[PDB]
DNA sequence: GGATTACACCCAAGACACCAGGCACGAGACAGAAAAAAACAACGAAAACGG
DNA sequence: CCGTTTTCGTTGTTTTTTTCTGTCTCGTGCCTGGTGTCTTGGGTGTAATCC
């Protein structure tokens, strides 16, 4: 069992987010601080295209998917599902800008 | 605060001055019911023998009794046993219990029979030998034979038939007290009619629901499965009719308590009680307001359908309804659960075995247990039926005992209170050996002693309220 | 790792704590302590609960256990 | 706010605590205890606030009012 | 699609129950008085939500959930009696 | 009280022998100790009709004790 | 050609619980033995007070 | 720390009668047996993806 973390983009299993949350959004989502739902809401199962970073830093790959900032680690091309109305705006509180990972926008 | 305990306390020296009035009008009461005529006509109680015999004639005994072996007559209930070439009959109820044990070749079964000193546990009432001192019994009875195979069926047979006839001798006394009732006359035009309802008792070991029908001189329970499990019940052989709503409750009721206890399927019952059952952030909150619609629907149909009863008896019969609000926690047997006062008793009707205290028959209330900082109490009904086994409540919270008090007072019944749990059963048999006696020593009003008679106190202190340096 | 939500503890709490003065402000490390001693507390009745019910010989928790427990405990009085 | 204790959490805390089975009426009756737990721990906390002429609640009030009822806790500046 | 699950492998659907109350029956809208005449065991939960044989049926429509695996969103082809049908209410 | 005074002093003495050999005791020592020993037993058989009402039982039986006891934090 | 597999559903078992029967170990009853309890008088250790 | 007062703790003896006990029978409540029906497994069977 392994789930997209929507915001940054990694992978990892589900019970990994829920017991100790995404090492690079907890800055700003708190997911290990979230319930199932929101864990749910910012982390998806369903999803599309492993990817594997080895150095952020110098993969033109990372910097194509923003993930140039992140942890190295399984990442995925396409999530199902997209961050709700409330949890968008809460984000825009703090200043950060999201782009959504689903593909539909570009 | 100190003018209300003032006030609140010379309520409490009424409330002491009622229990006085109702210990001493108790014991008028007790001398005026009891004469020394009474107690001079005593009355020896004796304990009855059902007399039964196995055959009357020679010729009754079966002709396959010829084989020198122990041979069984179910139709006659007798176990012939061969004793030095007699054909000794010996009736099932003589039998008391079996031993079979295969020693070598021999299968030795020692069959008892009831003898007097700690033997059946049927009580003294009904013996199942005629009394005599003088009396010899034959206690057990050990045969041997070759054949292993039939001797097991042998004593299966003898066990099977024992069975049979307890089962049959249950089956009579929950007929027995049970006094022929009238007759229910069906209503001659469409009767008014309750469904989808369950009764307990239930009739048959499988739950089902059925219909109520109210009838001209009573009402019906008919399930629709089987036209053979009806439950008649008359409006005279009713003593109390209670109507219970879902106030806190996943079911509604209507509670008959009976004058004459009835034999519903194998069971005697005093109770018949015909029930239904609700039971099947925001939503869940809305989903609690469809439960309280379902309470309230089934609440005014099953109130009404208890009034409409209450009018079918021609003023025979009240609806009562619980005062949830005078309820308070106890254990009458098994379990914890709300006594409910109402208008004449304390009800208990959600969990069976149900309880039903009628107040007009309590003659007096003793509550056990009671003394300093303790944690709980038990409360004690005495009948003013004697012979009726007295009523126990157990664990009443002690924050209760002023409420209960003061309840108890205001429905005119006497209360007495005691550290120790005093045994009724021994009070009791010494009542009812000689009720004037008891009275003439002044019965419970002398039990009471509500006077504290307490002046040794503990001494005093130099009384000096002034500053000293 | 807490087993009940964080906001929802969260608008319990000053849902509470309003009934005392209004504009009241919780540090998170308040809303948290009291989350643990929360949940600790309710482990620990849970465990009395489990005890009275195994010794009732049943395996399912009812409220009478639980009032029971309290009262042992020296809760209820 | 007081349904937002949900009856997964109360079976999640029943199972941490060893409980095999759960009566219906175990959530309202949780809900009321755990209610009269935080009223009495928040009043506390609540006057030590007051007391400090404070308009905030911090974490060692909270630590002071557990102290106070016997339930001492550690890792929070204690 | 009354509901489409956030998941995206399932969605909840509303659909024309095919029941016989006690080789499948024709579609037809679940009908409370005669599933409870053949089955009494009806459930309710809400006003005009019904859930009977463990269906949840809302205003005559079932309501189920069903996989992406089990649906075609392309290539489309309606009848006017089915519409009319889904219509109607 | 209900116990006596004078065997309950000698048991407190005996108990009192292990800690320190040939100890004088005091006019309200042995009875406070008394009066709190009662006390406590009550509270604990308290406890234990308790729990044996809620066995659904009249009878206090050792394992209410331990009940009891587990419950109240004792050891 | 081949194979492991998803998916709905039926036939069935493990489990906590409810009801019934009966046998024995406890309560109730009675006549008897035991020593805790009550009451009495004597001696003085040590508790309460002072500088 | 040292000397004072005088309460109540320790010492022993006699008498009373409530409590402990030996003994019996009965019963009520502990334990074994029969049964409910729910939650869940293991399986068939229809149906399928994958290469
Ligand atoms: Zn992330």
């Amino acid at each position: 069992r392994e789930r997209a973390c929507m915001l940054c983009g990694i992978v990892l299993p589900g019970r990994v987010f829920m017991q100790n949350g995404c090492p690079n959004c907890d800055s700003v989502l708190n997911l290990r601080d979230s319930d199932q739902a929101t864990v749910n809401e910012c982390t998806s199962s369903s999803f599309e295209g492993l990817v594997a970073v080895g150095d952020n830093e110098h993969s033109w790959v990372a910097k194509w998917l923003r993930v140039d900032r992140f942890q190295p680690g399984l990442y995925a091309v396409r999530v199902d599902g997209r961050l709700p109305s409330d949890i968008v705006a809460a984000l825009e509180q703090y200043g950060v800008y999201y782009r959504p990972r689903d593909g539909s926008v570009i | 605060r100190n003018e209300t305990t003032n006030t609140e306390e010379e309520k409490e020296r009424l409330r002491k001055e009622i229990q006085k009035q109702l210990h001493e009008k108790i014991q008028k009461e007790g001398l005026a019911r009891f004469n020394k005529s009474d107690a001079q006509d005593g009355n020896e109680n004796h304990a009855v023998f059902k007399r039964y015999e196995s055959y009357v004639r020679e010729s009754q005994i079966p002709s396959k009794v010829k084989n020198l072996r122990i041979s069984i007559d179910p139709k006659a209930q007798t176990i012939i046993l061969p004793i030095c070439g007699r054909p000794v009959p010996f009736h099932i109820n003589s039998f008391k219990n079996g031993s079979k044990n295969e020693e070598g070749d021999y299968m030795y079964i020692r069959l008892n029979f009831n003898s007097p000193g700690m033997g059946s546990s049927v009580k003294k009432t009904e013996l199942p030998y005629e009394d005599g001192d003088d009396k010899e019994f034959v206690r057990s009875l050990t045969f041997r034979s070759t054949n292993k195979e039939r001797m097991s069926e042998v004593f299966k047979a003898i066990t099977e038939l024992k069975k049979t006839a307890v089962k049959r001798d249950q089956e009579r006394k929950t007929m027995e007290d049970v006094v022929a009732q009238a007759q229910l006359v069906e209503f001659k035009g469409r009767p008014k009619k309750l469904e989808n309802v369950f009764v307990r008792p239930a009739p048959d070991s499988k739950r089902v629901t059925g219909t109520l029908f109210i009838h001209q001189n009573g009402i019906r329970y008919q399930s629709p499965v089987r036209s053979d499990h009806r439950v008649d019940i008359l409006f005279s052989n009713i003593k109390h009719l209670f109507f219970q709503p879902c106030k806190e409750e996943l079911m509604v009721i209507i509670h008959c308590h009976l004058k004459t206890p009835l034999m519903i399927g194998k069971k005697k019952t005093f109770d018949v009680q015909f029930y239904r059952e609700v039971s099947d952030d925001e939503d869940e909150l809305e989903q609690e307001q469809e439960e309280r619609r379902r309470k309230a629907l089934l609440d005014k149909e099953f109130r009404r359908f208890a009034e409409e009863i209450s009018e079918a008896s021609n003023g025979l019969l009240d609806l009562e309804t619980p005062f949830r609000e005078l309820g308070f926690t106890g254990v009458p047997f098994r379990s914890s659960v709300l006594c409910l006062p109402t208008r004449d008793c304390l009800i208990q009707l959600i969990d069976t075995p149900f309880l039903v205290v009628t107040l007009e028959e309590i003659e007096v209330a003793h509550l056990e247990r009671v003394q300093f900082g303790l944690k709980n109490f038990d409360l004690v009904f005495v009948f003013k039926d004697f012979s009726k086994p007295v009523v126990h409540i157990n664990t009443i919270p002690i924050e209760m005992l002023e409420f209960v008090k003061q309840w108890l007072t205001d429905v005119d019944i006497p209360y007495s209170e005691g550290a120790v749990n005093l045994n009724w059963g021994t009070i009791m048999k010494t009542i009812q050996a000689d009720p004037y006696e008891f009275f003439e020593n002044g019965g419970w009003s002398f039990l009471g002693g509500g006077e504290s008679d307490d002046e040794e106190s503990e001494e005093e202190e130099s009384e000096f309220q002034v500053s000293d340096e | 790792e807490l087993l009940i939500r964080k906001l929802p503890f969260q608008r319990l709490v000053r849902e509470i704590a309003q009934d005392f003065k209004t504009d009241l402000r919780f540090q998170s490390a308040a809303i948290g302590a009291l989350q643990e001693a929360s949940e600790a507390y309710l482990v620990g009745l849970f465990e009395d609960t489990n005890l009275c019910a195994i010794h009732a010989k049943r395996v399912t928790i009812m409220p009478k256990d639980i009032q029971l427990a309290r009262r042992i405990r020296g809760e209820r009085a | 706010n007081i349904q937002g204790i949900t009856k997964p959490a109360i079976r999640r805390l029943a199972r941490r605590g060893g409980v095999k089975r759960i009566s219906g009426l175990i959530y309202e009756e949780t809900r009321g205890v755990l209610k009269v737990f935080l009223e009495n721990v928040i009043r506390d906390a609540v006057t030590y606030t007051e007391h400090a002429k404070r308009k905030t609640v911090t974490a060692m009030d909270v630590v002071y009012a557990l102290k106070r009822q016997g339930r001492t806790l550690y890792g929070f500046g204690g | 699609v009354d509901e489409v699950l956030e998941n995206g492998l399932e969605a909840r659907l509303k659909l024309v129950p095919r029941l016989d109350y006690g080789f499948r029956p024709a579609q037809r809208l679940f009908s409370e008085a005669e599933a409870r005449v053949h089955e009494p065991t009806i459930r309710r939960d809400r006003d005009g939500f019904v859930t009977y044989g463990g269906e949840e049926y809302y205003e005559g429509f079932l309501y189920k959930t069903f996989r992406l695996q089990n649906l075609i969103v392309n290539s489309i082809n309606p009848t006017l009696n089915e519409l009319s049908l889904f219509q109607s209410n």
